[PDB]
């Protein structure tokens, strides 16, 4: 009574979506290195880039 | 008659210029961080 989910068909063949443990981690914060909205202007000025 | 052979000094080049080659792109060296592997050295073909 404390633990099991109250259901009619014990041993069901197809479990529902909500009664199964899901996996919801944190939203992956991605650090973009170099925003290219002003970086493609730097190369078109003539400076070739390197490093990084 | 015998004349001595013409003297020749097969030594290294001055300053070993020609032992190592950058500034001929393709087979040039890189200097990059380990985490990134993007070189800080790219050459131009016409740059001595």
């Amino acid at each position: 009574a404390l633990t099991s989910t109250p259901r009619s068909q014990l041993n069901p063949p197809n479990w529902p979506a909500v009664q199964v443990y899901q996996e919801n981690p944190a939203p992956t914060t991605v650090l973009l290195p170099r925003d290219a909205e002003a970086e493609v202007q730097m190369t078109n000025s003539g400076a070739q880039l390197a490093g990084g | 008659q015998a004349a001595p052979n013409r003297p020749n000094y097969i030594g290294f080049r001055d300053n070993f210029i020609g032992l190592m080659y950058y500034n001929s792109t393709g087979n040039m060296g890189v200097l990059a961080g380990q985490a990134s592997q993007l070189n800080a050295v790219v050459d131009l073909q016409d740059r001595n």
